[PDB]
């Protein structure tokens, strides 16, 4: 390729952030956890600094749950355009790919706790927050044809999730958009889809036979 | 003798589209019970009979190469075993053919 | 009046439908696994207390829907539309097995409930019917049998061969209704409250709840018509294509109260007979049966 | 009007009918299991079922040594018919051939198939259709009539 | 040429209301260029009209045509996207609402003839197109019984009026 192709965000996350096993109770401690791994992250924070020079643990939560609310709306409009900006181009289409031709209602409902940075991290250059969300949300899916086949029409649901957001740093036009979600392996499953699945068994030609 | 006039599609529809001109719809398709692949009822199963052939020219492959050459057909009966079988009194002086897979469940 | 008894039962039937249905909250997952010969190995994820039988049938294909009569959910006999419970591994029979043995009770005791249903409403509101007991005859014995009490104003009526002829007319209709055999596992309570009048079927009630640790008893519904099974029963009354009731016979020590056998033969649409083996077999069908 | 006549006519002539079902017997004596169009398998049918009596007749007979050379054209397969095949069939007075349709053909010419076989060989059984079990519903209400039949005089 | 057939299959309805009969699913698809007469074509597509999925599987899979095969393999494709994208339970829960073919674009060349004398022949294609609803097959064609047929003439008695005056 004569010119190189350009990418404004990387698949992955540098290091993924482990939760820890409980934390979704009483809904400090991790507070102090980003405090504890200061070495490896608040370096990363000094750096952020740098080229940002605005950036404050403090005020980042409300910023970054401002941009979770928003992004998912764009869902509800179906407005491509808009969600672009919130979200990065790894995020994009794990969001949107399988809802073509489907139309989802998702509404916020008053969030349970308040959202605290968690982990942070840095590799030209890209740095990633992990930000915790506690929610209480509202979601359904139709079909093609209007029926219902996944959620509950308006019911709230407590959810927690750690939501990785990252900017470019090098770049002037860059800015902060929803990158990933890191999904706790303690995660209780979530809930199953409305109608029911036949797994089809090994097809076996006159040759073979079953095992 | 040569058309005197264009037939019309009215004519022509009622020709090609007359009940003597259709698809009759068969009422004798059926289930298989082992295989559970269709079939129809005065006819074998296609999918066990072929199962049944294409063992069949394993064991004619391997009576090929016993013989190794035309005009080597044996006087005697012939008999095929599988990995773990042995003749029987019975069995003495009949040709024997050797594969090297099991029995067969449906092959007894 | 009879219509009244109708419509509480009816009324008490469905209302244990819906304590039931409500009893489940959600959509719970249950995988169940097809152990049948053909097609091995699929998995079907249902729903737990809702889907049945018949859906996992409906997801391999028609033939299995249309030919399959029972279905053996860990190794016993359900009906195709009673909702299945837990996570299981399942298997399809049809009447053309090599041993149909389980297929052919439930045929018989099906049959022998939609005669029930037909000497019920047969008989002039003014006469008083009570139906007994179904009898439970092997298939062998020629006949399904179900036993009635009729008024003691017709203590010595017998049909004739139009009365009879009457019967059966009533149970064709009965067939191209295609009524669905819906199922209910009920406890002795509500049993004992929809059949409380009946005091033949108190006692059976009282019986087949004593013989289970618990107080379940097994309810099957006909359109309005219901009845206690002594086990699983066809999915829908358009299965049967022949039918006939064969002949009324009285159990002589009935003195305190006459009880009158019905008796008929039936076949499915799976198994037709000829013209002549249909009848050789109807005249055989006509002769006493004891249970044995 | 064909009416009495027990022959089809084959091939480029009688005389290449003859010659086509002799193929086909000779090949149904080598490997005692072969596949024809209906029709043919059909009108060699009746030739396979005549050659096992022709062997029964014995090894010494002069007829029948006449007829096997003719008909089998690889004559190794002479031996087997004397001592293999017309042994076998030492029992049975006639029924040696089983004959029965396979699915139509999927080679654009769409032909009825069938498959012909000597019974008692070493092949695979075939899957033939079997008859209902005794336990059916429409068999045990037959048995049940039996019975009452033949213990009631 | 056109596509819109395959367009169809795209169309989103809005959410339903909770009081209102289920919307059932359609598919759309089909098959361009076959190499097949549409003339031959139809009666296969025909035949099928109004059947279920498994019942016109089973009629293809024993009919000797060329395109028998050529339709049941559109068929299990119409099935596969029908339960994979278009959110249908059930595949045997099915049936051809509408199956028809037609031409496709075809290619010229020459039939030799006897005496140099040649004609125009016509390499023919065909399409074939197919809708899948969700649910049981339509319930079968009910003929008029005697009692209907009378109904319907005292009917037309009863509609006449006194013509051509006040
Ligand atoms: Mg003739
Ligand atoms: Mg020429
Ligand atoms: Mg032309
Ligand atoms: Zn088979």
């Amino acid at each position: 390729l004569e010119r190189p192709i350009h990418l404004a965000c990387t698949a992955g996350i540098f290091d993924p952030y482990v939760p820890p096993e409980g934390d979704a109770r009483m809904s400090l401690t991790q507070r102090t956890e980003r405090l504890r791994k200061n070495a490896a992250s608040q370096l990363a924070i000094r750096k952020i600094r740098e080229f940002d020079a605005n950036f404050k643990t403090k005020d980042f939560p409300e910023k970054a749950k401002d941009i979770f609310i928003e992004a998912h709306l764009c869902l509800n409009n179906s407005d491509h355009d808009r969600l672009h900006t919130l979200v990065t181009e790894h995020c994009f289409p794990d969001m949107v790919w399988d809802l073509k031709y489907k139309t989802v209602r998702w509404g916020f409902v008053e969030s349970l706790e308040p959202a605290q940075v968690v982990h942070v991290r840095c590799s030209n250059m890209y740095g990633q927050v992990t930000v915790r969300l506690h929610t209480r949300q509202t979601l359904a899916i139709y079909d093609r044809f209007g029926r219902l086949m996944y959620g509950q029409e308006d019911v709230p649901k407590d959810v927690l999730e750690y939501v990785v957001f990252e900017r470019h740093l090098m770049n002037p036009y860059g800015s902060w958009r929803m990158h990933a979600k890191i999904v706790p392996a303690w995660a209780p499953p979530k809930q199953p889809i409305l109608k029911t699945l036949m797994i089809p068994g090994p097809q076996l030609k006159p040759w073979e036979e079953y095992e | 003798a040569a058309p005197k006039n264009r037939r019309t599609i009215e004519v022509n529809r009622c020709r090609r589209r007359n009940p003597q001109k259709l698809i009759k719809i068969k009422n004798n398709i059926d289930i298989c019970p082992e295989c559970g692949h269709l079939k129809q009822k005065h006819v074998l199963c296609g999918y066990c009979y072929e199962k049944v052939r294409q063992e069949t020219t394993k064991i004619r492959q391997q009576i090929g190469a016993q013989e190794g050459g035309p005009f080597r057909a044996p006087s005697v009966e012939t008999m095929v075993l599988y990995t773990g079988e042995k003749p029987s009194e019975k069995d003495q002086g009949k040709r024997i053919v050797e594969r090297n897979i099991k029995r067969p469940s449906w092959f007894t | 009046s009879p219509t009244e008894l109708t419509e509480m039962r009816n009324d008490l039937f469905n209302r244990e439908k819906s304590r039931q249905l409500s009893l489940t909250p959600r959509t719970e997952k249950i995988e169940v696994k097809h152990v049948g010969k053909t097609d091995p190995g699929t998995v079907f994820v249902m729903n737990k207390n809702i889907s049945t039988p018949y859906s996992c049938a409906m997801h391999l294909s028609e033939w299995y829907c249309s030919k399959s009569i029972l279905a053996l959910v860990d190794g016993q006999p359900w009906d195709m539309y009673k909702p299945l419970t837990k996570s299981c591994e399942i298997k399809f029979l049809t009447f053309k097995d090599p041993d149909p043995k389980e297929v052919n009770k439930a045929y018989w005791r099906s049959c022998a409930m939609m005669l029930g249903c037909v000497i019920e409403r047969a008989f002039k509101d003014d006469y008083v019917v009570s139906l007994v007991r179904a009898p439970e005859v092997p298939v062998i014995a020629g006949a399904f049998c179900y036993d009635v009490t009729l008024d003691k104003r017709l203590d010595e009526w017998m049909p004739t061969k139009e009365n009879l002829r009457s019967f059966t007319k009533d149970a064709h209709a009965l067939i191209y209704r295609d009524l669905p055999f819906e199922t209910l596992d009920v406890d002795a309570r509500v049993a004992l409250e929809i059949f409380q009048h009946n005091k033949y079927k108190v006692d059976f009630i009282e019986e087949k709840a004593s013989q289970n640790p618990e107080r379940i008893v097994k309810l099957h519904r006909i359109g309005d018509f219901i009845d206690v099974s002594e086990g699983p029963l066809i999915p829908r009354t358009s299965v049967c294509f022949q039918y006939e009731v064969s002949a009324v016979h009285n159990l002589n020590p009935s003195q305190p109260n006459l009880i009158r056998r019905f008796q008929g033969l039936s076949l499915p649409t799976h198994l037709r007979a000829q013209f002549t083996i249909w009848d050789k077999l109807v005249e055989r069908s006509r002769k006493m049966v004891t249970e044995d | 009007i064909s009416h009495g006549r027990v022959y089809r006519r084959l091939g480029l002539g009688p005389e290449s009918r003859i010659h086509l079902l002799r193929n086909l017997l000779t090949g149904l004596v080598r490997h005692e299991r072969i596949e024809a169009t209906w029709a043919r398998a059909d009108e060699m049918r009746g030739y396979a079922e005549k050659l096992i009596d022709y062997g029964k007749l014995g090894d010494t007979n002069e007829r029948a040594m006449r007829m096997a050379d003719f008909w089998l054209t690889e004559k190794d397969l002479i031996p087997k018919l004397f001592k293999v095949l017309a042994p076998r069939f030492q029992g049975q007075n006639g029924n040696y051939t089983r004959m029965l349709q396979i699915p139509n053909r999927k080679e654009q010419d769409r032909a009825k198939m069938a498959v012909i076989e000597y019974k008692g060989n070493y092949l695979p059984p075939l899957p033939l259709p079997h008859r209902d079990s005794n336990l059916t519903l429409l068999n045990q209400l037959l048995l049940g009539l039996q019975q009452d039949l033949h213990h009631n005089q | 040429i056109s596509r819109k057939w395959e367009k169809k299959n795209k169309i989103v309805y809005p959410p339903q209301l909770p009081g209102e009969p289920r919307r059932p699913a359609e598919i759309y698809h089909c098959r361009r260029q076959i190499k097949y007469s549409k003339d031959k074509m139809w009666y296969l597509a025909k035949m099928i009209r109004g059947m279920s999925i498994d019942q016109a599987l089973a009629q293809l899979e024993f009919n000797d045509k060329k395109g028998a095969q050529i339709i049941k393999e559109v068929l299990l494709e119409a099935q596969d996207m029908a339960v994979r994208d278009h959110n249908v339970e059930f595949r045997s829960n099915l049936h051809i609402a509408e199956s028809t073919s037609g031409r496709g674009q075809c290619l010229k060349r020459i039939r030799y003839h006897g005496r140099g004398r040649f004609g125009i022949m016509e390499k023919v294609y065909c399409h074939y197109f197919v809708k899948l609803v969700e649910g049981p097959p339509p319930p079968p064609e009910v003929p008029k019984t005697a009692v209907d047929h009378a109904k319907d003439y005292i009917q037309q008695l009863r509609s006449r009026t006194i013509i051509h005056t006040l």
